[PDB]
């Protein structure tokens, strides 16, 4: 509740817009509108790591007490931390989910967005901040069962960033459909169960159906071009579906890819044999979707949904959509989000992260949609870059098993990979191909591990994780599993980044890091 | 004809129910390898024909083009009835054969016309590649436009120099091929064939000089390269 809160601000301020993700500007650009809504004028902050915490706030000692945290909370006692703090309130509302009761008390400086049926983790502060000294520490460490379970055993991430902004905003007279898309985007951003679980996925069918399924404003005269309300299909998350053709999706995708053997030839005799029972032509199969000819364009889906559920792939339908504004186009919300990385670009000018930043927060814009299409061509190349690797590896053989997980190493840098996400998208389409297809699932659920070549930045081990894949949600060991090395020996260790999984070592002093890290 | 009654079935019965070979009978599949590559040019062999019913050699040759009709028909109803799915994009057939007996040059004569023929020859200089045309269509006051086509190119064959008769004339004859059959051939291969015997449809018939201009054709229902000089 930010009822009695949202009131409050109107006085000065700052917008932090936080460390890199998608979830930033969709979360934002909605405010950093309704500063000037209220009257307000914004302030905004690139940050790329805890690192620019206070290299950041420290040239801003002041006292502007309504003050953002997203993406970030897993931090310190954040009064430790932000020590200038005497009554300057903060106002949270990260994803960086998992955070420690030091930081909410003190309740003055912070504001509890905070209510779940677990009530779980009370005593902690009876516990720590607490804490006959044998029956402490029986206390301690027979509840650390519990406590230590938490911040010593993994990590994960709740829910939106801005769909409070709408809980509060729907309210407010505000139907910004477009905004509503941009709630789209942070779903698809990290909701995908694709990428992180939702589940109630299957229950948002019914929620902003039922918010918009609702609302047609226009409900007798709604045909016309600008802005049209979007509309609910159940559609694809399959590799972008549209401006390539049909070949491009039956080579770049995973779920044909884990399921149906691809890079291979008989994965291209049967998909054929496929498109025979399709009956679709080769060239039709070779012409981009908006290019090809239209009944067989318009009776793909009608046919594919259901003479697909016989060929070992039973998850291809999903929930989602799709608008326009006029007669250029039809875009797809998940046609947009493999594009949003594409101008995270890790050139060596030091003006590309930040200023790139400020592009992809102009690019969201009905008004800024020219460069979008550059985003597009660079991920159709960089999806078929991935091969670059791919069957030069799985073919060869990189792999390493190295005990109880699987081994990876690559040891040349891409300046397609100087961007460091690639690490984990990799691993997250390749343990596919031989580690789980060419044997039994045995020696296929296990996480990968996955060197990256520094090529550029004088060499530092960049490191990304994994999960066992058909069980995710069971959250990541890796949450904790890389400081056992670093707890054991401890090697240049950094954990710069916001995200737990996430680490930089020296460029030859990770082998030793892993015979301590193998167990 | 009550008679071409029957045929289709021998072939209805024969092309998804004849098994040879320990399974999996090539009739099965090819048809689908074909449709998978939309290719029409589904093969027979002539020797597995004759080791289920060689009544296929006796009726043929009073016309073999009727039966050829009498398979694209069978062929047709299999691929559209078994792949509806294929009720879109070209949806036309033939097929193929290889009497795999090698016969020679020099040997068609006043009796090997418009018969069961096997032969070979061996490529040189010949055209491009162009179209004809197809249908009975051009009237409407009381047509050259959206009249289908079919590709064309001309041959030129010539003999083996080394199976040659001894300083007879090394020879030479015009033969003809067609646009799916097409594209294959250069100068300088063989290529062993089925063939068939005829004449131009009217090749100067008249009264004429001390004897007639006659020219004598042919074309591939099949053609299998014996060269094959890559993979």
């Amino acid at each position: 509740l930010r009822n009695d809160f949202y009131r409050q601000l109107v006085g000065k301020r700052i917008l932090i817009v936080v460390n890199y993700d998608i979830d930033a500007i969709c979360a934002s650009r909605i405010l950093q509108a309704l500063f000037k809504y209220d009257h307000m004028l914004y302030t905004v902050v690139p940050i790329m790591g805890v690192t620019g915490l206070k290299r950041a706030y420290g040239e801003h000692q002041g006292d502007v007490k309504y003050v953002v945290l997203v993406n970030c909370g897993g931090c310190v006692d954040i009064v430790e931390l932000l020590q200038p703090s005497d009554d300057v309130t903060f106002f949270i509302c990260d994803s960086h989910r998992p955070l420690d009761v030091c930081n909410i008390y003190s309740d003055r400086q912070v504001c509890i967005l905070g209510d779940a049926s677990l009530e779980e983790n009370i005593p902690a502060f009876e516990t720590i901040f607490y804490d006959l000294k044998q029956r402490a520490r029986r206390q301690w460490e027979s509840e650390r069962d519990r406590i230590m379970f938490e911040y010593t055993q993994f990590s994960y991430y709740g829910r939106s960033a801005a769909l409070m902004v709408f809980e509060l905003a729907w309210k407010l007279s505000k139907d910004n459909m477009d905004l509503l898309w941009w709630a789209i985007v942070g779903i698809t951003e990290q909701l995908l169960l694709g990428k992180i679980e939702s589940g109630a996925y299957t229950l948002e069918l019914e929620q902003i159906q039922s918010h918009v399924s609702r609302l047609t404003n226009k409900t007798n005269d709604q045909n016309t071009m600008s802005a049209s309300k979007i509309t609910f299909e159940n559609d694809l998350h399959l590799v972008l579906y549209r401006h390539w053709p049909v070949t491009e999706s039956m080579r770049y995708s995973r779920y044909s890819s884990c399921q149906l053997k691809l890079w291979t030839l008989r994965g291209e005799k049967r998909l054929h044999e496929l498109l025979l029972e399709m009956g679709l032509p080769l060239v039709h199969a070779r012409q981009t979707y908006g290019a090809m000819d239209l009944v067989l364009r318009k009776e793909f889906f009608s046919m594919v949904e259901r003479l697909a559920e016989k060929y070992d792939i039973a998850d291809i339908v999903y929930g989602t959509f799709t608008l326009s504004y006029g007669y250029r186009s039809r875009y797809a919300a998940a046609d947009y989000v493999y594009a949003l990385l594409a101008i995270m670009e890790s050139v060596k000018k030091h003006k590309t992260p930040e200023d790139c930043f400020l592009e992809a927060s102009d690019a969201l814009s009905r008004q800024h949609k020219q460069l979008l299409s550059a985003g597009i061509d660079q991920a159709k190349l960089l999806h078929a870059a991935v091969f670059r690797q791919v069957q030069s590896s799985l073919e060869a053989r990189q792999v390493h098993s190295a005990g109880s997980f699987f081994y990876y190493v690559l040891q040349e840098e891409h300046a397609f990979f100087s961007y460091p996400y690639a690490l984990g998208l990799l691993a997250r389409f390749l343990l596919r191909g031989h580690v789980a297809t060419s044997r039994a699932r045995q020696a296929s659920d296990l996480p990968l591990i996955a060197s990256c070549p520094l090529n550029a930045s004088e060499g530092m081990c960049l490191l990304v994780g994994i999960v066992p894949v058909r069980e995710d949600s069971p959250r990541n060991f890796f949450g904790k599993a890389f400081e056992q090395a670093a707890q054991k020996s401890g090697v240049a260790l950094l954990q710069d980044f916001f995200e737990p999984a996430v680490v930089q070592l020296r460029q030859s002093d990770l082998t030793r890091f892993l015979d301590s890290l193998t167990v | 004809l009550g008679p071409r009654t029957e045929i289709a079935n021998r072939f209805q019965s024969f092309l998804r129910t004849f098994v040879d070979e320990r399974g999996a009978y090539t009739y099965r599949d090819r048809i689908r390898r074909m449709c998978e590559q939309n290719m029409s040019s589904f093969v027979v062999s002539y020797t597995d024909l004759a080791n289920k019913e060689h009544v296929l050699a006796y009726f043929l040759p009073e016309a073999p083009f009727q039966m050829l009709e009498i398979f694209d028909k069978v062929a047709k109803d299999m691929v559209l009835s078994i792949f509806p799915t294929y009720e879109r994009v070209t949806t036309e057939i033939h097929v193929r054969i290889s009497l795999p007996l090698i016969e020679e040059l020099r040997t068609f004569r006043k009796l090997h016309l418009n018969q069961l023929v096997r032969t070979l020859g061996v490529v040189t200089a010949t055209t491009g590649v162009l179209p004809q045309l197809s249908v009975i269509k051009y009237d409407c006051v009381k047509n050259m436009e959206q009249t289908l086509y079919r590709n064309y190119q001309k041959i030129t064959l010539q003999e083996s120099p080394g199976r040659i008769p001894a300083g007879r004339i090394p020879r030479s004859k015009d033969v003809i091929l067609l646009a799916d059959l097409c594209d294959q051939c250069k100068p300088g291969d063989e290529l062993e064939v089925t063939g068939i015997y005829t004449n131009n449809y009217d090749g100067s018939l008249n009264t004429d000089q001390g004897f007639p201009v006659f020219a004598t054709v042919i074309i591939a229902n099949h053609v299998v390269v014996k060269d094959s000089k890559q993979v």
